């Protein structure tokens, strides 16, 4: 049956999760109470993998919520589809994570962290084949930082051989809440290393960038922000959701996308990035390489293609798609790395997103990523070398040598990238 | 160009034409790969939930 | 009457299975329910078609045929196709999860969980066999289960069944229709395979891929159309085990006249006509024409050049209105006008074989019904460009170890994969010699 | 745009068509082992023929034929006109040859046997006076040493004619109007000035004065006595391996620049010398026939935003 788990962990992570939600069940026509009034039964072949049957053809999301504090979890259960989910899956703590990783990690979430583990494993126990879990979360606070790779790390002991997604939301300065984000960020890039099988990078300041300067929206919120991310989620998710087979499962495009078990960071990409006329083939090609339509905030003209995966949607012409693709490959083919033949791999899918008649995602593993670590790795060491706002860390059980490991992690990271990027 | 074996049937025929003359594992062996196989992914695992352990 | 089992394994060798026998029911007057009227021995009898389908008491032919695969949505749209009444659910085998594109996953982690299943059920086709003589295996190389679980297969029936032949349709990957590992598992899967297939035919889905948008117009053809070219082609050479004739009529055959040397078992096929069903009115091409058309590359299921190869053997089978006649006078024809080369150790000859009964079609399809058309199966040293392409993409990756991991994670070590290249570069060795 | 890739640094020719590719703001040069390109200037030997053509959505042509060594090598050029119908028992533009390795070992004291009993110097590569000296030297092929050449005056010197041809994708055989005569400047002694290998600028001599010397010492032209059986062997040689190399239904496409070298005896009748698969040019000459070549072979297949060649036809 191929089901996902789908967890989301913290503010941005229940926020970025809550409007995927509202998102895909419009695509696959499940109404805010779990009534399905699609018009097409492309809506319900792979419903399974998201959704689960409940009695009356109700279709219950297979997603678990997760937080330290109430609040974001109490708007969502009030928003809107926010009685979709199964109250059994609101799990939640009321002290918080006060925007600290240890907070997350060691302390207050180690205190719920087996409540979770009770919901994750009560999906999991009815699933006719489980295929893996994904995870939706920021790197920059504390429980979908701190508490959610402390999940991941507990999800992989129980289940070793299931695949693990996170949707990962990287902080930056422009759009920052607290000035310990560096920190709290570096800690998790290091768990993402070793226990996710791919993630998403979503970095919040090319998303404010694209909403400043694209969409030309003076002073963007973070629901403009979670506006592109939903779209590109979504995107992402198509292959998985529709007839097609293409990356189909999780573990499939992990062995396509992946050649080397710690460079598993993806750039997305989106295009059009939002209007009633509808991009030709060709617009939409150019928009979804172009630097711009980037969502990890970094330029891959800097670096090289490991690979990289494009998803269509929408009633169009497949040739056009091929000559495109080709295309803009063969006119750019020094940004590809030339020892993985054939690292270019399109999908189509025929049902478009809401309100676009055609749109395209990009999902691509570029060395180019390095600069998104870099920026996290200047960050952590101007505080560090001083040890700024460090008690709030060592206040909680933490020593400084792990702070030590996690900066010499991370420049590994960095380090590891340069070198397949000049071979 | 000769023709030679020249057969004939009910639904069709067939013949030879000659241009120019001319001038393992046992089952017990396999087992032994495939536990080995096995072997290797058990030691993998016990590694990483030793690792998980610590 | 020498029995015939047919093993599918994984989405393209189901799919592509799928395809040969809803052809097969057309060619032999089998309706979908199962049964032929035309069959006056019903519930037995002993005739060529016979060696592919077996009979029931209420007058069912059932396929001699197994369909193997590690995940359950491929062969699903056999237990709901047109043809679901044909088959019986013991010979639909279906696993949890696949191989997600792993050799070392088809092969090792979940092929040691099946293998035994699949060998049980194929028993129970064996055991329902008077002269059982073979089997035809039908997968793709760039699949984790048609690469992984497949050589697995071979291993064992190669222990249980070793006095049987064994010959393959293997589907060759093409980066148009496809996975970016396919080299790897190519490699790996041939390597493992080699010393248990008597006789392997290639197909590569670049070459049917320009042959339905070259002659069909297809735009963008999908896999029902490669499935149903392929089915024609693996029709034609399944041809003599399934109808009377004198050519090719038990699996030893193939291997004897196609396969002097056993490591290169590889033989070249050509197919021609291919004509667009949209053109009402179309000239039928005589037989002169369509014997030419055997030597052009753009009719070969692997684009190669044989002019640069040496040929070991050459049969030509032929479907329709063709007569010896017309064959000897297009051969000689051609022979004056085509570098055909044969090797020395080797008699420069053809082996011919016409069927009356013209090329069946499948009724609303893209393939024209023509008067006759003709495959041609030529062991030529040419083929060998193919394993280079792909022993270079492998070159290529494996310098690196990319994507390396995948295998070793799942109980393979590094070191079946330059044993598997080694292995590749005495086969390519081996043209070379042959080839000179 | 396009895309080529270069691969024989050493081709005088090449480089020149690469200059002129990237001066059209239209072509790029990819790293030699890139597969995503249009056009490779390939390798001189083992150039892998077998990986062209199979790239999705790219139209992939080479500038070498595959299988054309037959027609460069000493050896397979007289195994070639002897056993194929097309010239052999009509070719008399050919001087006998014989291939010994070190096989008709035998068939050469034959006729050479006869020789000696009525001219009988031979000469052999891959010049003595009899079979014995040959063999010592000595795979190898021999042919009997024109022993009466057309010598230029003054100087009494013998010379060498070269003609480049180009073989476009659709087998169109291009004469390229320029060609040179290698002049050996010593005096011919019938008992350095037997080899004209490399009076005249760059000891060089080009067709319009060839031309002027012809009409006025033997009353001729160029094109008359010697140019119509330079295109006539061009075009058997050509035409007889057509059939063996031609890309026209192939899934890459080919074009080659051949150097055919001749020699003239004193009937003002043109022998083949041998055909050269890798030429270099006339540095006065690289301009316009490196364009030609742009223009007729290139980008004839690939499209940018008087003729120098004589077409063969056939
Ligand atoms: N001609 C043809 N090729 C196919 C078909 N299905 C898959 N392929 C090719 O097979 C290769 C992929 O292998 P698959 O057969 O799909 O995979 P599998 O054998 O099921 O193995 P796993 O899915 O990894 O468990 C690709 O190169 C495809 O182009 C088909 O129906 N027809
Ligand atoms: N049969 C013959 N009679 C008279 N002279 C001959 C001859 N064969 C060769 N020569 C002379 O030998 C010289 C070299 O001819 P040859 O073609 O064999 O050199 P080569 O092929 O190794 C280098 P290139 O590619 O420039 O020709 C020529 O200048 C020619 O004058
Ligand atoms: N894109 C996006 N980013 C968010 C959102 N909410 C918080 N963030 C970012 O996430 C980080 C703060 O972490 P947060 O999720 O609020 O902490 P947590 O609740 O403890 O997990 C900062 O980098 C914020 O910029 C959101 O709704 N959308
Ligand atoms: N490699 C790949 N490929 C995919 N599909 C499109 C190529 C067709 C989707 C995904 C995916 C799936 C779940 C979660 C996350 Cl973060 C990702 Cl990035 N990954
Ligand atoms: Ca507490
Ligand atoms: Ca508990
Ligand atoms: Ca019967
Ligand atoms: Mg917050
Ligand atoms: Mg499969
Ligand atoms: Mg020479």
């Amino acid at each position: 049956m191929r089901e996902i788990v789908h967890i989301q962990a913290g503010q941005c992570g229940n926020q970025i999760g809550a409007k995927f939600w509202e998102v895909i069940s419009d695509e696959h026509g499940i109404d805010p109470t779990g009534s399905y009034h699609g018009d097409s039964d492309l809506q319900l072949e792979r419903i399974n993998v998201y959704y689960n049957e409940a009695t009356g053809n109700k279709y219950v999301p297979r997603a678990i919520l997760v937080d330290l504090e109430p609040g974001t979890m109490d708007s969502v259960r009030s928003g809107p589809f926010g009685q979709i989910f199964r109250p059994d899956n609101f799990v939640f703590g009321q002290s918080g994570a006060g925007n600290n990783w240890a907070k997350g990690h060691y302390t207050e979430g180690a205190e719920l962290v087996d409540s979770v583990l009770d919901v994750v494993r009560k999906e999991s126990e009815s699933c006719d084949c489980l295929q893996g879990f994904q995870l939706t979360h920021s790197l920059g606070g504390g429980t979908g930082s701190g508490m959610g790779t402390l999940l991941i790390s507990k999800i992989r002991e129980e289940y070793p051989d299931r695949i693990m997604n996170t949707f990962s939301v990287m902080p930056s300065p422009k759009v920052s809440d607290t000035v310990v984000e560096p920190y709290n960020a570096t800690l998790s890039v290091h768990q993402l290393v070793e226990n996710t099988d791919e993630t998403y990078c979503i970095d919040n300041e090319a998303l404010y960038d694209i909403c400043f300067r694209t969409l030309k929206l003076t002073t963007p919120t973070y629901g403009d922000l979670n506006h592109l991310v939903s779209a590109t989620m979504s995107g992402v998710t198509t292959c998985l959701r529709f007839p097609g087979q293409l990356n189909a499962d999780l573990r499939k495009l992990a062995v396509n996308m992946v050649p080397f078990p710690r460079l598993h960071f993806f750039m997305p990409g989106f295009a059009p990035l939002t209007q009633y006329r509808a991009l030709t083939v060709p617009e939409l090609t150019q928009q979804m390489f172009d630097s711009k339509n980037m969502m990890a905030a970094c330029d891959p003209r800097h670096g090289r293609y490991l690979t990289v995966a494009a998803i269509f949607r929408g009633r169009m012409s497949m040739k056009e798609v091929d000559e495109q693709m080709l295309n803009v490959q063969n006119k750019n083919s020094s940004y590809f790395v030339e020892w993985i033949p054939n690292n270019v791999k399109t999908a189509v899918c025929d049902i478009p997103p809401r309100g676009l008649k055609m749109s395209a995602t990009f999902i691509g593993n570029s060395t180019a990523i390095q600069e998104l670590f870099k920026r996290i790795s200047e960050q952590f060491t101007a505080m560090f070398r001083r040890k700024a706002f460090l008690h709030w860390y060592t206040g909680e059980g933490m020593d400084e040598m792990e702070f030590t490991e996690a900066e010499s992690n991370m420049n590994d990271l960095v380090s590891e990238y340069q070198q397949y990027q000049d071979a | 160009m000769e023709v030679i074996e020249l057969n004939k049937c009910t639904s069709g025929q067939s013949f030879e034409v000659i241009l120019k003359p001319p001038s393992d594992p046992s089952l017990e062996e396999i087992q032994k790969k495939l536990e080995a196989a096995e072997e290797r992914r058990k030691y993998q695992e016990a590694e990483l939930l030793k690792h998980l352990a610590e | 009457m020498r029995e015939c089992i047919s093993i599918h394994v994984g989405q393209a060798g189901v799919q592509i299975g799928n395809a040969c026998w809803e052809l097969y029911c057309l060619e032999h007057g089998i309706q979908p329910d199962g049964q032929m009227p035309s069959d006056k021995t019903i519930g037995g009898g002993d005739d060529s078609f016979n060696t592919f389908f077996s009979e029931t008491g209420a007058g069912k032919h059932v396929p001699r045929a197994v369909f193997v695969d590690l995940e359950p949505t491929v062969i699903d749209e056999v237990r709901t196709g047109t043809y679901r009444q044909l088959f019986h659910p013991e010979q639909l085998i279906t696993g949890k999860e696949d191989a997600a594109n792993n050799y070392a996953r088809g092969h090792y982690t979940i092929g040691k969980e099946i293998i035994d299943l699949v060998l049980d059920r194929i028993r129970k086709l064996a055991d329902q066999c008077t002269g059982l003589q073979g089997f035809l295996v039908f997968h793709s190389f760039g699949g984790g289960t048609g690469s992984g679980f497949t050589s697995l297969l071979m291993e064992r029936l190669s222990v249980d069944y070793g006095k049987k032949s064994k010959l393959e349709f293997s589907i060759y990957p093409a980066p148009q229709v496809s996975a970016v590992v396919e080299p790897y598992n190519s490699i790996l899967t041939t390597h493992t395979t080699l010393e248990h297939s008597d006789c392997a035919f290639m197909v590569d889905n670049e070459a049917i891929y320009d042959i339905c948008r070259r002659n069909l117009d297809i735009e963008r053809p999908t896999y029902t159309n490669l499935n149903r070219l392929i089915s024609q082609i693996v029709s034609s050479i399944t041809a003599s085990l399934r109808f009377d004739g004198a050519l090719n009529v038990d699996l030893t055959e193939f291997q004897t006249n196609l396969v002097p040397y056993p490591r290169i078992h590889f033989p070249l096929a050509t197919y021609a006509p291919v004509i667009s069903a949209e053109k009402a009115y179309h000239e039928q091409l005589s037989v002169a024409e369509i014997t030419n058309a055997c030597f052009e590359p753009a009719n070969q299921m692997v684009k190669c050049d044989p002019r640069h190869g040496k040929y070991m053997a050459c049969c030509l089978l032929y479907r329709g209105d063709v007569v010896p006649k017309d064959v000897n006078a297009a051969i000689a024809t051609i022979k004056t006008k085509r570098s055909i080369q044969f090797v020395d150790w080797c008699p420069t000859g053809f082996k011919v074989g016409i069927n009356y009964q013209p090329p069946t079609v499948v009724p609303g399809g893209d393939l024209a019904k023509v008067q006759r058309a003709v495959c041609m199966l030529s062991n030529t040293t040419a083929i060998a460009e193919a394993w280079a392409r792909l022993d270079h993409k492998f070159d290529l990756m494996y310098a690196k170890r990319a994507f390396v991991h995948w295998y070793v994670g799942e109980g393979m070590e590094e070191g079946e994969f330059s044993e598997a290249r080694e292995d590749m570069a005495a086969l390519e060795k081996d043209y070379e010699e042959v080839g000179v | 745009m396009y895309t080529f890739v270069v691969r024989d640094e050493n081709s005088s020719v090449y480089a020149e068509v690469s200059r002129l590719l990237l001066a059209t703001g239209q072509w790029k040069r990819l790293r030699k082992d890139n597969p995503r390109f249009n056009l490779m200037l390939g390798e001189r030997n083992r150039l892998p023929f077998g990986r062209l053509g199979h790239e999705p959505g790219l139209v992939q042509l080479v500038n070498y034929y595959r299988g054309a060594d037959k027609l460069c090598r000493k050896a397979s050029l007289v195994k070639l006109i002897k056993t194929s119908p097309e010239l052999s028992e009509s070719c008399t533009w050919f001087p006998e040859s014989y291939v010994i390795y070190p096989d008709e070992r035998e068939v050469f004291l034959a006729a050479y046997n006869r020789r000696r009993e009525g001219g009988n110097v031979w000469i052999a590569k891959s010049i003595s006076s009899e079979a014995s000296e040959l063999l010592d030297f000595i795979v190898h092929v021999i042919q009997k040493y024109l022993e009466k050449p057309l010598l230029l005056e003054p100087g009494h010197r013998k010379f060498d004619i070269r003609s480049w041809v180009l073989v476009d994708h659709l087998y169109n055989i291009y004469l390229y109007r320029e060609g040179v005569l290698r002049t050996s400047s010593e005096p011919y002694n019938s008992a350095t000035c037997h080899l004209t290998n490399h009076y005249e600028e760059g000891n060089e001599m080009f067709f319009e004065e060839f031309n002027q010397y012809l009409m006025d010492a033997l009353n001729t032209t160029l094109e008359n006595s010697i140019l119509l059986q330079i295109k006539h062997i061009i075009r058997s040689c050509l035409m007889c391996i057509e059939p063996a190399i031609s890309t026209k239904h192939l899934h890459y496409q080919s074009f080659q620049l051949f150097g055919f070298d001749f020699m003239v005896d004193e009937e003002l009748k043109v022998w083949l010398i041998e055909v050269n698969g890798a030429p270099a040019c006339a540095q006065k000459l690289y301009a316009e026939l490196c364009q030609g070549i742009v223009d007729v072979a290139i980008s004839s297949v690939f499209p940018l935003a008087t003729s120098i060649f004589i077409k063969l036809h056939h």
